[PDB]
C-alpha cells in the first residue's frame, strides 16, 4: 500500500495554474488516472477489467 | 448447447445459422459475457459486426471511463486487420474510429509530461472528431492549454463554441464568466501559429493543419506530438498499426503509442 | 444611427453590466426613449425596467435619511432600492397592460403565454423584499457622537419591517396569478415561515413537495418542513414524507443529505441504509458511483466516524472537478483531515503524533490549494490549516486571516475589538477567532467572542432562565433545529461547554450539553463529556445510559469507553452489564490494559454477599 497520495498528481502542478482565477470549472474533462509506462497486450487485460463485476 | 447447435446446423447446411448466432450474441449480451461473445466471434471469423457489437459496450464504457474504450477500439482495429488474413468506405473508417481516441490520452497527460507546447498540437486535432467525442469535452482542454501557454485566438473560438453550446443548453453558466474574465484581464489576440512550411509548394501552414492551405495536400500527423510531418527522413512508419511519427520522440519510446509493437531484433 | 430601436440597447446595457460597468449601464438604460405602437410595443417597455432591476439586483442600497440628522420619514425606504422601484413600476405596468388587453380578444395563444409573466415579476419582487440589502452603516456619523447616530439608526429596522410587510402583500398576487408556479409557492412558504403562520407554511411546503417534479428546488422546501416539524417536536411526519419523496426520486442526493443529518440528530442513524442502498441500486450497474452519491456515503461514514473510509469516498466524490459537490466534498475532506478523531481543534494536546499531525497538514495544504481564491471559505480553511500547524507564532497569522474574514464579510486591540462588535455574519470565522484566543491562552476574550456568536443564534436566553423555570416549554433552540450541513453552531456550543469544563463550572456546561443533546442524539462527543460530568459528581447512573448510546454511536470502535463504562457500572453497583462490556472490549482489542484485573474481579467480589 503506497498509492494513497494520488492528489500529488495535481499538487505541485496546480500551484502555478490555479493561483490566479477560478478555472476549475473548465478542468472537468481531466482524467483522475495518469498514464503509466508499460506495453498493454490486446487480450490479456480485457478479462481483468471485465472481472471487476 | 450453442457450440453443438452451430456445428449441427453447419453440417446439415442449415443456412439459418445467422439467427442462431444472433440469439447467442443477444443471450451473451444479456448475461454480459463479452469475453465469450468475442471468443465465439474470433473462432467463427466474424469481424465487422463483431467489432460494432464490441463498440456498443465500448461507448457505454467510454461515457464514464474510457481508458478501456481506447483499448476496445484498438482491438477492433486488430480484428479488421486480421480480416485481411482471414480473406486469404469501412476499410479506413474503422481506423478512423480507432484513432479517434488516440490523441486524448497524451493530450491530457502532456501536462504531467510538463511539455505544454505539444498539448495544444494534440488538442487541436480532435476538431474533426466531434462526432465520437462531444466538443464540450475537447474545447475545455483546448482553452485550458491555450491559457497555460499564454496564447489566445484559438481559445476565443473554443470559448465561443462552448458558450453557444451553453446557450443551446439553457434554452447560470460559468464558462461565460471564464471567457469574459480571461478576455478582459488579458489581450485576446492569436499568437504565431504558422511555423511549418508545406513540403510541396513551400506555403506555411498551421501545425494542426490536416491539409495545405495552398496546394491542398494532406499530411500525415505525428502519433505522439501531433505535428504534421513535412520530411519523410524524420518520419518513422509503423508496420503494424500503419501510423507515422517523428524520430526525435519515437526514439524515447521503446513501443508504439498505438499498438506497442515490440521491435524485432 | 437608429436610436428608435431599443433591441440593441438591451444587449448594450447587458454587456456593460456584465463587464462590471454599473453606472454606465444604468445611464444606458435611463437614456432610452421608451423609458419615462403595436401590441408588442408595450412589453419591451417593461423589459428595460427588468434589466434595470437585474443590474441593480446585487447593488447594495441604503435607507434614505434627512440631512438634519434624522431619517427622512417622508422619503420612502424602497426609493433607496432603485431596483425595487423599478419592478414596482414594472408590475404596475404589467397589470395595466393586462387590463389593456382584457378587451382586445386577439389570438388566444399569446394571451395564454402572457398570462404567466407577472407571476415571475412579482415573485422576484417578493424575493427582493425578503432578501433586502440595507447597507453597512456610514462612518461620518460615527465620527460625530455616540447617541445621535444611534437615534438615527432606529429607522433601518422599520425599513426592513416595512419591506417584509410589503412582501406579505406581494404573496397573495404572487400565488394568485399562477398556481402552477413552483417557485411562487416556494417563496410563499419561505415568507410564511419568516412570519410565523405555521399553518400556511405547511400548506405551501406540502403543495410544493407534491407538484414540483423534475426540479431540485423541492429540497429547499424539504429542509423547511424538516425544520418546520422539528421546531417543536410536535410533528415527525417529515421522515415519512422524506421517504415518500425518496420514493419518487432516488437520485435526489441533496435531500438525502438532510435526511442523513436529521437521522443523525434523532439517533436512528443505521436505518438510513434503507433509503441509501436502493439509491445506490438506482444507478445502473457497471457505472461509476455518482459523485453526489460518493459524497453522501462518505458523509454517512463520517457521521459513523469511519473517517478513514470517508476520506476515500470523498476523494472519489471530488472527481470530476467543477461538480456542485466538489467544493463541498473538498471542504469536508479538509475538515476531516483537521479533525480525524472525535478530538476537535480546541482540545489540548497532551513526540510521535506531532509528526503525523504535520503530515496531515501537508496533505491538507496540498488539497486546499485546489480550492479557488474566489471561494470565501478558502481563506478560512487557510487559517484553519495554520491552526492545524499549532505554531504559537502562526497564531498571529491565523488571527490576521480570521480578521480579514470580517472585512470580507462586510462587503492593536482596537482593530480586533472593532472587528468584534460588528454584525455577526460569518460564524465559521468567529469560531476560528475563538480557537485563536483559546490556543493563545486567552479565555476571557474567547468567552466574549463565543458569547457574541451565541447571541447571534439566540441560545443565550436559557442559561439563567432554566434555573428558575425548574425551581417553579424546554424549547429546542431554533438555531440548532436545522438539519442542514451547517454544523458550526453545534461545534460552537460544544466549544462553550469545553470552556466551561476548563473553568469547571459544570452546571451551565451540562445545561448547554443537555440542550444540544435534546437537539441532537448523534453528537457522540457530547455524550462522552456529559458522562464525564456525571463521573465528576459520581452520578454513574445517567452516565451509563449515555455511554451506552456513545458506544452504539462509535460502533464499538473504542477501548476508552470500555474502561469508562466498565468503571461507571462497577462504581454504580451493577457491573453484570459491564462483564459483557469488558469481554466486548477484549474481543477485538484483546490487549487493552488494566482490564483483566481491575473490573471483572471486582465485579465478582461485588457479586458476593
Ligand atoms: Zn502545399
Ligand atoms: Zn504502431
Amino acid at each position: 500500500l503506497n498509492e494513497l497520495d494520488v492528489a500529488n498528481s495535481w499538487d505541485k502542478l496546480l500551484r502555478m495554474m490555479r493561483s490566479e482565477y477560478d478555472m476549475s470549472c473548465l478542468t472537468s474533462c481531466l482524467a483522475r488516472e495518469l498514464d503509466e509506462d508499460v506495453a498493454w497486450n490486446p487480450e490479456m487485460l480485457l478479462v481483468q477489467l471485465t472481472s471487476d463485476m | 448447447m450453442w457450440n453443438r447447435a452451430i456445428a449441427l446446423a453447419k453440417e446439415h447446411r442449415l443456412e439459418d445459422v445467422g439467427q442462431l448466432l444472433e440469439k447467442y450474441a443477444k443471450y451473451l449480451i444479456h448475461r454480459e459475457r463479452l469475453t465469450e461473445a468475442i471468443e465465439l466471434y474470433r473462432k467463427a471469423g466474424k469481424h465487422d459486426e463483431a467489432a460494432t457489437l464490441l463498440a456498443q459496450l465500448g461507448k457505454r464504457a467510454a461515457l464514464r471511463d474510457a481508458l478501456k474504450a481506447k483499448k476496445f477500439y484498438v482491438l477492433s482495429a486488430l480484428e479488421v486487420q486480421k480480416y485481411r488474413t482471414t480473406a486469404i468506405r469501412t476499410l479506413d473508417a474503422a481506423w478512423r474510429g480507432a484513432e479517434a481516441y488516440h490523441f486524448l490520452l497524451m493530450c491530457q497527460q502532456q501536462m504531467a509530461d510538463r511539455n505544454f507546447k505539444a498539448a495544444l498540437v494534440l488538442a487541436m486535432r480532435l476538431i474533426e472528431y466531434d462526432d465520437l467525442v462531444a466538443p464540450v469535452d475537447g474545447y475545455s482542454l483546448i482553452a485550458l492549454t491555450a491559457y497555460l501557454v499564454k496564447n489566445f485566438g484559438l481559445c476565443s473560438k473554443a470559448f465561443a463554441r462552448l458558450e453557444q453550446a451553453e446557450r443551446n443548453d439553457e434554452a447560470p453558466r460559468p464558462f461565460a464568466d471564464l471567457a469574459r474574465h480571461i478576455f478582459m484581464t488579458h489581450s485576446p489576440v492569436d499568437t504565431s501559429v504558422d511555423s511549418v512550411p508545406c513540403p510541396t509548394c513551400g506555403s506555411f501552414n498551421k501545425e494542426w493543419a490536416q491539409r495545405c492551405i495552398k496546394c491542398q495536400q494532406p499530411f500525415n500527423t505525428c502519433i505522439v506530438s501531433g505535428c504534421a510531418i513535412v520530411s519523410e527522413d524524420g518520419a518513422w512508419q509503423c508496420s503494424v498499426c500503419h501510423r507515422k511519427a517523428l524520430e526525435a520522440v519515437v526514439d524515447k519510446y521503446r513501443n508504439c503509442p498505438l499498438c506497442h509493437t515490440p521491435r524485432k531484433g | 444611427t437608429d436610436p428608435h430601436l431599443s433591441i440593441v440597447r438591451a444587449d448594450l446595457a447587458t454587456l456593460q453590466w456584465r463587464l462590471g460597468h454599473i453606472e454606465e449601464a444604468r445611464e444606458t438604460i435611463v437614456a432610452s426613449p421608451v423609458y419615462e405602437e403595436a401590441v408588442g410595443t408595450a412589453i419591451e417597455r417593461i423589459n428595460l425596467y427588468l434589466l434595470l432591476y437585474k443590474v441593480l439586483r446585487d447593488q447594495p442600497w441604503t435607507v434614505p435619511l434627512s440631512e438634519e440628522g434624522t431619517a427622512a420619514a417622508d422619503s420612502d425606504d424602497n426609493h433607496g432600492d432603485a431596483a425595487l422601484t423599478a419592478l414596482l413600476t414594472a408590475r404596475s405596468l404589467q397589470r395595466r397592460l393586462l387590463e389593456h388587453q382584457l378587451r382586445t380578444t386577439e389570438a388566444p395563444e399569446v394571451i395564454t403565454e402572457q398570462r404567466v409573466v407577472m407571476s415571475r415579476i412579482c415573485t422576484e419582487a417578493g424575493a427582493r423584499c425578503i432578501y433586502s440589502t440595507p447597507a453597512p452603516p456610514p462612518f461620518s456619523v460615527v465620527m460625530t457622537d455616540k447617541k445621535v447616530e444611534a437615534a438615527a439608526a432606529l429607522a433601518v429596522q422599520s425599513a426592513i419591517a416595512s419591506r417584509l410587510t410589503n412582501a406579505r402583500e406581494y404573496l397573495r398576487e404572487a400565488i394568485a396569478f399562477d398556481e402552477s408556479n413552483e417557485r411562487a409557492q416556494l417563496e410563499s412558504a419561505q415568507l410564511c415561515y419568516r412570519t410565523g403562520d405555521t399553518e400556511g407554511c405547511e400548506q405551501h411546503c406540502t403543495t410544493v413537495l407534491r407538484m414540483a417534479e423534475g426540479s431540485a428546488n423541492t429540497a429547499d422546501a424539504a429542509i423547511l418542513l424538516a425544520n418546520l416539524y422539528t421546531e417543536q417536536n410536535r410533528d415527525e411526519d417529515a421522515r415519512n414524507m422524506f421517504e415518500d419523496l425518496l420514493r419518487k426520486t432516488p437520485q435526489h442526493y441533496e435531500a438525502l443529505v438532510y435526511y442523513l443529518i436529521l437521522l443523525y440528530h434523532a439517533g436512528q442513524l443505521p436505518e438510513a441504509k434503507e433509503a441509501l442502498e436502493r439509491a445506490a441500486a438506482a444507478v445502473p450497474i457497471g457505472q461509476r458511483a455518482d459523485p453526489g452519491l460518493s459524497y453522501v456515503r462518505g458523509l454517512y461514514e463520517h457521521l459513523c466516524n469511519n473517517n478513514a473510509e470517508a476520506l476515500r469516498h470523498f476523494n472519489l466524490a471530488r472527481l470530476p472537478a467543477g461538480n456542485p459537490w466538489c467544493t463541498r466534498a473538498l471542504v469536508r475532506m479538509i475538515r476531516i483531515y483537521l479533525v480525524p478523531t472525535t478530538q476537535d481543534l480546541w482540545v489540548r494536546g497532551t513526540t510521535t503524533g506531532s509528526t503525523e499531525l504535520h503530515d496531515n497538514i501537508r496533505h491538507a495544504e496540498q488539497l486546499l490549494l485546489l480550492l479557488p481564491v474566489h471561494s470565501e471559505e478558502r481563506r478560512i480553511l487557510q487559517a484553519y490549516c495554520t491552526m492545524a500547524t499549532r505554531r504559537p507564532e502562526e497564531l498571529e497569522t491565523a488571527l490576521h486571516l480570521f480578521l480579514e474574514c470580517i472585512v470580507a464579510a462586510e462587503t492593536s486591540t482596537a482593530t480586533l475589538a472593532f472587528a468584534l462588535q460588528c454584525k455577526v455574519i460569518h460564524p465559521e470565522a468567529f469560531l476560528g477567532l475563538a480557537i485563536c484566543l483559546f490556543i493563545s491562552g486567552q479565555e476571557t476574550a474567547a468567552r466574549n467572542v463565543l458569547a457574541r456568536l451565541l447571541e447571534s443564534k439566540d441560545i443565550t436566553t436559557k442559561m439563567s432562565a432554566m434555573k428558575q423555570a425548574e425551581d417553579k416549554v424546554l424549547s429546542p433552540p431554533i438555531a440548532i433545529l436545522t438539519c442542514s450541513e451547517d454544523d458550526t453552531i453545534e461545534r460552537a456550543m460544544l466549544f462553550e461547554a469545553y470552556m466551561d469544563t476548563q473553568e469547571g463550572r459544570l452546571k451551565d456546561a451540562r445545561f448547554v450539553l443537555q440542550q444540544v443533546l435534546s437537539a441532537n442524539e448523534g453528537c457522540s462527543s457530547a455524550w462522552n463529556e456529559l458522562g464525564l460530568i456525571y463521573e465528576r459528581n459520581q452520578k454513574h447512573k445517567n452516565a451509563s445510559q449515555c455511554y451506552q448510546k456513545a458506544w452504539k454511536l462509535v460502533q464499538e470502535a473504542d477501548p476508552d469507553v470500555g474502561y469508562k463504562l466498565g468503571f461507571n457500572y462497577l462504581r454504580g453497583g451493577q457491573p453484570v452489564k459491564a462483564i459483557d462490556v469488558c469481554k466486548r472490549v477484549l474481543t477485538h482489542h484483546a490487549t487493552y490494559p488494566r482490564i483483566e484485573a481491575d473490573i471483572m474481579d471486582a465485579a465478582y467480589s461485588m457479586l458476593r454477599p
